[PDB]
Order: C-alpha cells, then sequence, then structure tokens
C-alpha cells in the first residue's frame, strides 16, 4: 500500500475554535484536509502538511447552523502529484459536526460584583466568540441568541441561582460566586466548566 | 496559563483549562495563528484563486493560463473570450 | 432521466443526438467543431456504419425548427483496452464528415486539462446530466430534453453506500459514481453518452459520460459515469491525427 | 494538390481602399476550413489581418478591426479583403492562406499563397527600359546580364531564356536610386564557348505597367 | 493580445553544428504553438505543429519541445539548405500572432570571388544616362568592401551596392555595385575600374576596360 489511512478523527472546538485532530503522526507521508457543507462544495485546506491537526475555524463560522463534514487525505512521498496511472487518493471521513451545538462553551469570566447592603448584583461579561463578522469578533450573547442561561452558586464559607439574563440579583459576609454556562436547547455538551471562584 | 508566548503574529489569547485558544486577525489562522493565509497562492488551493487555468511555477508566483480560444485579462486571474462563439457558455443567457 | 426537469432550449447546446439508420441510438457531447464524444457501449450491436448520423441543436423530437443540424460521422474511435459487453473503458470519439455551423443553440463543450479536471472540477458537488432517455424506469422515451442535477461521490464513499446487488462490476480508475441512492434521480440507459457537465466560474466543462446507472431509479444504487480525466491525453493525440480509412479504429490506449 | 493564389492591382494610392482577391482550386471554401489574410511589410513583421471561415462568419484583428471587411462568394470559389484608409505603413506583401487543424477556437496555417506586393504611394506607374550588359573582351567563363532602371512599383521579375537556364541566375534586390526610383539588375554566368550560337535573352515583366520587353545580350 | 518574442535575432552556425531557437510567450498557451520556416522570396512552411508533431515531408532533423511560456526549436544536423528566417505562431487565443523572426545565416569554407566589369550599353547612352556595373557572384563571406576608382579618382556619393540573400546550394553571396553618372560625365574619363578587396583574395585585384 502507498500510504496508511487516517483514523481516530476527532473535533476539538472550544469557544468556536474548531480544530480537526487525527492520528497517526506521519511516517514517510503527508496529509491534506477538505471541509464542506451538506451537499455544498468541498474546500481543501492544510495542503501537504505533516501535522496531525487542521484549523477549519474559518470555514465552520460561515454558517453556524449548517452541519459540516470533513475528510483527510494521505498522499505518498513519491506520487504526491503526477498521474502514473492515477487512481483516487486514500482518505478517511470525519464525524459530522454542527458548530452551533457540538462546540464546547468556553470558560466564563465574571465581569464585576458589588455590594450595596441587602442586595448583591453579579454581572457577567459578554465573552467574544470566533465568528468573524466584518473585522470584529461576535459576542456570545449575539450568536447563541436567547438560549444561553447562566447559573450562579453563592456561599459564605458555610453552605444555586438561575437567571435568563446576563446579570444575577440575590440578597454582609463575604460571598463567593461561581458562574457557569449552559444552554438547555442542547442534547450534547449542554453545560460548560465552572468559572474561577472569586470572593468579596 | 498563557504566558508561554503561544499566540503568533499578533494573536490574542484566552485562558482555558489546560488549553489555549488564540484569537487572531483575519490575515492569519490556526491554533497559534502560524499560518499566513495570504502566503498560500498554490494551484491546489482553490485553483490558485484563478478563473479557468493556472500553472504553478517552481519558485516564483503561480502563472494562470486559459482554455483554447480564451485570453487572460490584465488582472491575471480572469479570462475573456476572443472568438465569436466561445466554449462552455450559453449565448442565450447574456 | 428520472426526477429531472425539462432543460430549456439552448441551455443544453453541447448535447447531440446520435441516430443510426433513422433510429435512436445514444446521446453525445460535442467538444469541438469536428469531434463528438459519447459512450462506447452504444456501438456494440451495430454493423452498418454508413447510416450513422449525429443531430445537433435538436430539442423537441416531434417538432422540426430551423435550429436543427445533421452531419454524417465518418469515423468512430474506441480505446483498445475496451472489450464489447463491459462497462470498463466506456468512451468513444467520433469524427464528423463535415463540421457543424456554430449557432446560439449549438456551442461546444470544453475538454478540460487532466490536471485541472483531477484537482479542481472533481470537487464540485452538483454537476448536471442531460439526455433523451426514458423519463420513467423501463418506460417511454421522452419527447423533450430532460436535465438532472446529481451529486458527485468518490469510489470509496460510493462502495459502502451501495445496496446488496447481485453483480457489482469493479469501478476502476476510469469511472465514478454520481447520483442519489433514494431512487428519486438516476441516469437511465436511453440517455447514455449524455454530458455530465460541471460548472466553474461562468464556464461549463465535460467531466463525465453516463455509461450505466444499474438500470434506472434503482433504490440504493447510483449512476456510474465514465471519467474523462483519464482520456484527455489519449483523446487529443489521435484527435489531431490524419483521417485513416478505418471507420471503427481500435486506437491503442493510452 | 490544393493550391491557392492571390490576384491584386499591385498599387493602391493612400487614403483609398485596398482590395485583393484570392482564388482556391483544390478545396471547397464551404466544407471545412478557415481562410485568412496575412501581410508582411519589408521589415518582415508578419501580421495577421483577419480570417473568414466557412458559412460566412468573420473575425478580425482588434488592432485594425475598425477599417477591415472580409467577404466571400461561394459560387466563384474565391474570398477577398477590403482594407480602407491605407497609409504608408500598409505597404506590405499580403499572403492568402488556408488553416490546417482548424477545430473552432484556433488553428494553424498549413497552405500559403505566393504573396502579392502592394505599394502605397502618391506617385505614378512607370515602365522600365532594359539595357544589355556584355563583356568588352572576347576570350573560360564569361558573365552577361540585364539592367532595369526606371520602374515603379517593385513587383519586377526577370527570367532568362523563358526558363531554359536557371543555374547562375542572380536577380539582385532592387535598390532605390537617388531620385527615389527603384532599379535592379539580373546577371547570369555562362561558359565563354557558347557565345556565338546560343542566344541569351532576359524576360523582364512589370505587371502593374503591363510592359514586357524581351532583349537579348 | 499575446506579445511573442523570438530570440536570438541573428544566429550564425556551421552545418556541422546544431542550432537552438527560442520562442517565449507572454502567457501560458499550452502546446498550441506552431513553427514556420520562410526562405527568402517564398511563403512560410509549417515545420512543426503544436511544438512537438512535425508535418508531412519535413526532414527529421527538425524537432521541438516545451509547453507553456517557453518553447524551443531544434535543428539536430544542420545542412546548407537550412538558411531561412524561422517563425513561431500563437495558436491558442486570438488575435493570432506570429513572431518577429530569427535570421539564420550559415557559414562555409572560405571562397575566392570572381569579379567582372560591364561597360554601359551604347543604346543606354541614347537616354542621356550611363551606368557601369561591377559584380561579385560567388563571394563568401559577406564582409567585403568594394572601392570604385574612375580614372584615378574616387567617388563617394553615387555608389550603390545590392546584395542577394544566401543561395541554397553552396551558401555563397552575390554583390552588384552600380554608380549612375550623367552620360556627359561618362565622356570625361577613359578607363573605369572597380577595386575589390576580400579575405579570399591574397591581393586586391582590379578589373578594368578601355574605351572602344
Ligand atoms: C505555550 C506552551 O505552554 C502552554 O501554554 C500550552 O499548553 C502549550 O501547549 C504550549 O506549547
Ligand atoms: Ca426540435
Ligand atoms: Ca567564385
Amino acid at each position: 500500500t502507498n500510504t496508511v489511512a487516517a483514523y481516530n478523527l476527532t473535533w476539538k472546538s472550544t469557544n468556536f475554535k474548531t480544530i480537526l485532530e487525527w492520528e497517526p503522526k506521519p511516517v514517510n507521508q503527508v496529509y491534506t484536509v477538505q471541509i464542506s457543507t451538506k451537499s455544498g462544495d468541498w474546500k481543501s485546506k492544510c495542503f501537504y502538511t505533516t501535522d496531525t491537526e487542521c484549523d477549519l475555524t474559518d470555514e465552520i463560522v460561515k454558517d453556524v447552523k449548517q452541519t459540516y463534514l470533513a475528510r483527510v487525505f494521505s498522499y505518498p512521498a513519491g506520487n504526491v502529484e503526477s498521474t502514473g496511472s492515477a487512481g483516487e487518493p486514500l482518505y478517511e471521513n470525519s464525524p459530522e459536526f454542527t458548530p452551533y451545538l457540538e462546540t464546547n462553551l468556553g470558560q466564563p469570566t465574571i465581569q464585576s460584583f458589588e455590594q450595596v447592603g441587602t442586595k448583591v448584583n453579579v454581572t457577567v461579561e459578554d465573552e467574544r466568540t470566533l465568528v468573524r463578522r466584518n473585522n470584529t469578533f461576535l459576542s456570545l450573547r449575539d450568536v447563541f441568541g436567547k438560549d444561553l442561561i447562566y447559573t450562579l452558586y453563592y456561599w459564605k464559607s458555610s453552605s444555586t441561582a438561575k437567571t435568563n439574563t446576563n446579570e444575577f440579583l440575590i440578597d454582609g459576609e463575604n460571598y463567593c460566586f461561581s458562574v457557569q454556562a449552559v444552554i438547555p436547547s442542547r442534547t450534547v455538551n449542554r453545560k460548560s466548566t465552572d468559572s474561577p471562584v472569586e470572593c468579596m | 496559563q498563557c504566558a508561554s508566548s503561544p499566540c503568533q503574529n499578533g494573536g490574542s489569547c484566552k485562558d482555558q483549562l489546560q488549553s489555549y485558544i488564540c484569537f487572531c486577525l483575519p490575515a492569519f489562522e490556526g491554533r497559534n495563528c502560524e499560518t499566513h493565509k495570504d502566503d498560500q497562492l498554490i494551484c491546489v488551493n482553490e485553483n490558485g484563486g484563478c478563473e479557468q487555468y493556472c500553472s504553478d511555477h517552481t519558485g516564483t508566483k503561480r502563472s494562470c493560463r486559459c482554455h483554447e480560444g480564451y485570453s487572460l485579462l490584465a488582472d491575471g486571474v480572469s479570462c475573456t473570450p476572443t472568438v465569436e462563439y466561445p466554449c462552455g457558455k450559453i449565448p442565450i443567457l447574456e | 432521466i428520472v426526477g429531472g426537469k425539462v432543460c430549456p432550449k439552448g441551455e443544453c447546446p453541447w448535447q447531440v443526438l446520435l441516430l443510426v439508420n433513422g433510429a435512436q441510438l445514444c446521446g453525445g457531447t460535442l467538444i469541438n467543431t469536428i469531434w463528438v464524444v459519447s459512450a462506447a457501449h452504444c456501438f456494440d450491436k451495430i454493423k452498418n456504419w454508413r447510416n450513422l448520423i449525429a443531430v445537433l441543436g435538436e430539442h423537441d423530437l416531434s417538432e422540426h425548427d430551423g435550429d436543427e443540424q445533421s452531419r454524417r460521422v465518418a469515423q468512430v474511435i474506441i480505446p483498445s483496452t475496451y472489450v464489447p459487453g463491459t462497462t470498463n473503458h466506456d468512451i468513444a470519439l467520433l469524427r464528423l464528415h463535415q463540421p457543424v455551423v456554430l449557432t446560439d443553440h449549438v456551442v461546444p463543450l470544453c475538454l478540460p486539462e487532466r490536471t485541472f479536471s483531477e484537482r479542481t472540477l472533481a470537487f464540485v458537488r452538483f454537476s448536471l446530466v442531460s439526455g433523451w432517455g426514458q423519463l420513467l424506469d423501463r418506460g417511454a422515451t421522452a419527447l423533450e430534453l430532460m436535465v438532472l442535477n446529481v451529486p458527485r461521490l468518490m469510489t470509496q464513499d460510493c462502495l459502502q453506500q451501495s445496496r446488496k446487488v447481485g453483480d457489482s462490476p469493479n469501478i476502476t480508475e476510469y469511472m465514478f459514481c454520481a447520483g442519489y441512492s433514494d431512487g428519486s434521480k438516476d441516469s437511465c440507459k436511453g440517455d447514455s453518452g449524455g454530458p455530465h457537465a460541471t460548472h466553474y466560474r461562468g464556464t461549463w466543462y465535460l467531466t463525465g459520460i453516463v455509461s450505466w446507472g444499474q438500470g434506472c431509479a434503482t433504490v440504493g444504487h447510483f449512476g456510474v459515469y465514465t471519467r474523462v480525466s483519464q482520456y484527455i491525453e489519449w483523446l487529443q493525440k489521435l484527435m489531431r491525427s490524419e483521417p485513416r480509412p478505418g471507420v471503427l479504429l481500435r486506437a491503442p490506449f493510452p | 494538390q490544393v493550391q491557392l493564389q492571390e490576384s491584386g492591382p499591385g498599387l493602391v494610392k493612400p487614403s483609398q481602399t485596398l482590395s485583393l482577391t484570392c482564388t482556391v482550386s483544390g478545396y471547397s471554401i464551404s466544407s471545412d476550413s478557415a481562410w485568412s489574410w496575412i501581410r508582411q511589410p519589408p521589415g518582415k513583421g508578419l501580421e495577421w489581418i483577419g480570417y473568414i471561415q466557412y458559412s460566412g462568419s468573420t473575425n478580425y484583428n482588434p488592432s485594425l478591426k475598425s477599417r477591415v471587411t472580409i467577404s466571400r462568394d461561394t459560387s466563384k470559389n474565391q474570398f477577398s479583403l477590403k482594407l480602407s484608409s491605407v497609409t504608408a505603413a500598409d505597404t506590405a506583401v499580403y499572403y492568402c492562406a488556408r488553416s490546417v487543424n482548424y477545430y473552432g477556437n484556433s488553428f494553424a496555417v498549413g497552405y500559403w499563397g505566393q504573396g502579392t506586393l502592394v505599394t502605397v504611394s502618391s506617385a505614378s506607374t512607370k515602365g522600365p527600359s532594359v539595357f544589355p550588359l556584355a563583356p568588352c573582351s572576347r576570350s573560360s567563363t564569361a558573365a552577361l546580364g540585364c539592367l532595369v532602371k526606371d520602374y515603379f512599383p517593385e513587383p519586377v521579375t526577370v527570367s532568362w531564356n523563358s526558363g531554359a537556364l536557371t543555374s547562375g541566375v542572380h536577380t539582385f534586390p532592387a535598390v532605390l536610386q537617388s531620385s527615389g526610383l527603384y532599379s535592379l539588375s539580373s546577371v547570369v554566368t555562362v561558359p565563354s564557348s557558347s557565345l556565338g550560337t546560343k542566344t541569351y535573352t532576359c524576360n523582364v515583366d512589370h505587371k502593374p505597367s503591363n510592359t514586357k520587353v524581351d532583349k537579348r545580350v | 493580445e499575446i506579445v511573442l518574442t523570438q530570440s536570438p535575432a541573428t544566429l550564425s552556425l556551421s552545418p556541422g553544428e546544431r542550432a537552438t531557437l527560442s520562442c517565449r510567450a507572454s502567457q501560458g498557451i499550452s502546446d498550441y504553438l506552431h513553427w514556420y520556416q520562410q526562405k527568402p522570396g517564398e511563403a512560410p512552411r509549417l515545420l512543426i505543429k503544436y511544438t512537438s508533431q512535425p508535418a508531412t515531408g519535413i526532414p527529421a532533423r527538425f524537432s521541438g519541445s516545451g509547453s507553456g511560456t517557453d518553447f524551443t526549436l531544434t535543428i539536430s544536423s544542420l545542412e546548407p539548405e537550412d538558411f531561412a528566417v524561422y517563425y513561431c505562431q500563437n495558436g491558442h487565443s486570438f488575435p493570432l500572432t506570429f513572431g518577429q523572426g530569427t535570421k539564420l545565416e550559415i557559414k562555409r569554407t572560405v571562397a575566392a570571388p570572381s569579379v567582372f566589369i560591364f561597360p554601359p550599353s551604347d543604346e543606354q547612352l541614347k537616354s542621356g544616362t550611363a551606368s557601369v556595373v561591377c559584380l561579385l557572384n560567388n563571394f563568401y563571406p559577406r564582409e567585403a568592401k568594394v572601392q570604385w576608382k574612375v580614372d584615378n579618382a574616387l567617388q563617394s556619393g553615387n555608389s550603390q551596392e545590392s546584395v542577394t540573400e544566401q543561395d541554397s546550394k553552396d551558401s555563397t553571396y552575390s554583390l552588384s555595385s552600380t554608380l549612375t553618372l550623367s552620360k556627359a560625365d561618362y565622356e570625361k574619363h577613359k578607363v573605369y575600374a572597380c577595386e575589390v578587396t576580400h579575405q579570399g583574395l591574397s591581393s586586391p585585384v582590379t578589373k578594368s576596360f578601355n574605351r572602344g
């Protein structure tokens, strides 16, 4: 056989940074990656590279809701081009990926939190995603829409809050707030990782 | 966890658990933005950004040809017909 | 053509109608003013080559408008690596006795370069096929030209999706499957030799030739087309050769 | 056996129309061919004026597309050109030619015509007077020739003994005299023994003037 | 418009050598390039079509290669009959463009010229003009100089030199020198002679003629 076939293709997308990763490390061979939409058009990327990862972020952000499918070729060291009774290059498909649902939610960062007495208001910053609109990065609020609901946990060294907006209102002592990102409209990867804990 | 100078070519980093995502300008792409999206004019990359034909030279930039009966314009990427009835074009659609 | 729509007159001008002794034989694709391209399996059961006529500009087989043209073909060329009754190496090159007059309804289709077809055109999903084949599976030949939009698939992906067929001929490097597996759209037999045209930036190119669709509109099967990317060097070498007296010449491949 | 030849006046005044006619014998204009007119100035700068293929469709060079018209008549098996507003830069030898390996988009040029020289000037046509050149001393090998002095334009051809002898003939290229008038001389080399019996004559023809003088040396 | 450049402009090679001709194109015209040979006084001939296929009747010595921007024309075993100007034609896109032309002058063995002098004809004197012609017929090379001294006097304003192209048989040039003077001035001197100097001649031999 001319080359080996790609296998164990996995998608790693956190905060919309979609990277296609696959083994094995090349042995006297090179790889090439193509990405396309369902019944769309195959676009090639990562030309004749010896890496085990390909950045397909710039292609999946065009249609956040469309499902994308990718494939990885394995060209040889002697017949990387030309014909010599050419056939079709050996390759392997990747699992179907939908950027709107299958991507992982990034680690949130608390923006500010103040004490006025009997009520404390926790605010969460609008995290920037990787969906490049014009020359600016679209925020999390304006990409997922109204489906991102935040959860807050509060304790005072001796111990849950829910809201549909990007701000928390609850009722002193030092209170440690942790925020978490979760969209209920997801079947997989519904929740995210807990934010760093910062007290008053 | 991003002090190891991960972002390359003007990228901006964001902290992640054991991970590092680089927010780069549109001119660069990649996990570390190590790819020069402008410096990849190879004929296998979308026909080298040319309309009909291209010919990748060894060292210098790619040169673009056209099919029989077609002459390329001054832009170097588009081809215009020369004969009265060109190929592959429906005359009733113009 | 099953599941397609009627192609408007003049939108499919590179299609030709091959008639033998005043009978429907196969479709064809016009590439230049002298030479026409069609399938090779159409000429297995023929022995009188004098009455072979190609019709250009025809759209409606019932009406005779002024755009129709007919020229006699004086030579048919098939690769030496083709044995009659087999799907492999299903391509034929025909030389008209006299050239055709290019009009608004008759324009040729470019034969792409091998490098251009193998790298750029092969990764366009929806390429269009046309022909006068049976509108329904084992039905009646259509009176008007029918065009169909089909997706292009590689042999590796095509093989796994195929249903349990009693006989699966090998899909060599000179062929590729294209179509739908739900039985809605497929390449029929009567339209064999039709153009599998591919679009790229305002220009149309020939990328395949319909050879066998495993019948017509078969559930869980695709329409295998002949790859033209493997014959461009072979076609042009003899396309520019001298007119040898042989009507059916078995040119050596490649 | 297919051959073609162009017929023209040989002289066109500036600010007028240039016309040339090419006749084809061994091939039919309306079967399979593209027919083109190609000109070459004295600098030998081959220029493709335009072409007309069968069925009457024409395509011209964009450099001069605004002043060129090419037509044909299938009955007479000939096709002509009409170039208007000719200047001094149009002085060239125009070749009629047929396209080989013509498959639509482009072709080659396999069959060529003999070429006819056209001179563009505001002068008049003058017929030449031939002067003999004979050796002054009667003796292995001797030389004799003919002198052509006052002729314009320059499609002048000289033949010796109606083509009987062709070895040693040297028709020198025309040199413009100090007055601006062309003059050429043709010389042949013959053995001195055949100077009393064989008659050597030079056949000088000037087609635009239609003057033919046969003088022997 | 495809601008086609031909190099070198002039090439001088012996028959025993091989000649290489280049044809650069402004764009990639693939193999659609045809080669021509134009002997002087004749129409061009299609030597090689599509840069590789030779025509019918063309000698096997001619060959071609290249595709895209640069094309080469090769004459393997050059022969004395190869003296001509060669052209390559664009054959891919209109406007159809031909080359500038590369003259190919051939070399040969050193020759000893022949010089002859002709008095003006008596019938020519009737028109009031006189012209005496001194000619070279089989002289090689072309780098020759002729000095005309009339009655021990040299003229430098009325001398006209015409040279033919290289002939196809023995590759020898021919030169004709004519100086036109008034018939009255032709009766002012007595002996008109032409002095010819050449590398093949050991000494410059002068041929003269006396009146009567
Ligand atoms: Ca009709
Ligand atoms: Ca001599």
